[PDB]
């Protein structure tokens, strides 16, 4: 097994730790959006962002003439 | 003078085995981040 | 502020709707436009209940804007001169076909394309770029508005054929 990792999976090469002197993945769907979608696992941060800086720059910011008579 | 054209005058000069790390140590951090995050959002093209 | 709306009712009542044909082709002009347009209304205003009553807010509203136009004299002089010969051959008695005929010439006018036609065919050529619409059209699509009282000058000369039938 690796050497410096200590789990059986791997070969030392393939370790994803720093090399010392002593897991969740996309489901296999295959439509063609589906693997180029730009918007993946997406949980709302971006949007939650957005919505808050709008909110806060919101609070920062809170007749008839004669002849027409 | 006039504005014309601008070459980039220098040639890149690097040392071997440190830059063989420096590769090795980025490698193993893209492997790291691209685990880490859950939504990696590659970006658009073209950006303008 | 009631003053000068006073004055201006009294002046109102001595200004008189008489279109010559030889004065069509300026401000007197527009006020005796203005005039005879407020005269039409009334005239509904007497015989409300025999029409379509529902279609007579509808009328105020869409042409008060015209209405204010000619009171400010701020109306274009060739769309004026098409609304006044419309109006006289509305004034007169029996020519109720060459108020129609004169509004048709209002409305879409002498322009070649009133609107425009684009991507007609397959094949392109450089001179379908001269058909479409944003250059020169209809007057019935200069605005949404212009729209509205062009539209409202038709419905007035319906209801006067309508009261020169009966009344
Ligand atoms: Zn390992």
């Amino acid at each position: 097994f690796c050497r410096n990792c200590g789990e059986a999976g791997h070969k030392e090469k393939d370790c994803m730790e720093k090399p010392r002197k002593m897991v969740l993945v996309r489901a296999t769907d295959d439509d063609w959006d589906s693997r180029k979608d730009r918007w993946y696992g997406y949980s709302g941060k971006e949007y939650n962002e957005l919505i808050s800086k709008w909110e806060r720059d919101k609070r920062n910011k809170i007749d008839e003439e004669i002849e027409l008579m | 003078t006039s504005g014309a054209i601008t070459f980039v005058n220098e040639t890149p000069r690097v040392i071997e085995p440190v830059y063989t790390a420096q590769w090795s140590a980025t490698w193993i951090a893209m492997r790291r981040e691209k685990r880490d995050r859950t939504h990696f959002k590659r970006m658009r093209f073209p950006p303008f | 502020r009631p003053e000068r709306i006073q004055e201006a009712i009294a002046q109102d009542k001595t200004i008189s709707v008489i279109i010559d044909p030889s004065q069509i082709g300026k401000p007197l002009l527009s006020m005796k436009c203005n005039l005879y347009i407020h005269e039409i209304l009334s005239r509904w205003k007497a015989s409300l209940e025999a029409y379509h009553p529902e279609l007579f807010l509808d009328t105020k509203k869409a042409l008060f804007p015209l209405l204010l136009q000619l009171r400010r004299n701020q109306l274009a002089p060739d769309l004026l001169i098409s609304l006044a010969t419309v109006l006289y051959h509305l004034q007169q008695p029996k020519e109720i076909n060459l108020a129609v005929q004169s509004y048709m010439k209002l409305s879409i006018g002498n322009v070649a394309w009133p609107i425009g036609v684009t991507s007609v065919g397959i094949h392109a050529r450089s001179a379908h770029s001269k058909i479409q619409g944003g250059r020169n059209a209809a007057n019935i699509m200069i605005d949404e508005r212009t729209r509205l009282w062009i539209t409202s000058i038709k419905r007035l000369i319906t209801f006067e054929e309508w009261y020169t039938s009966n009344h």
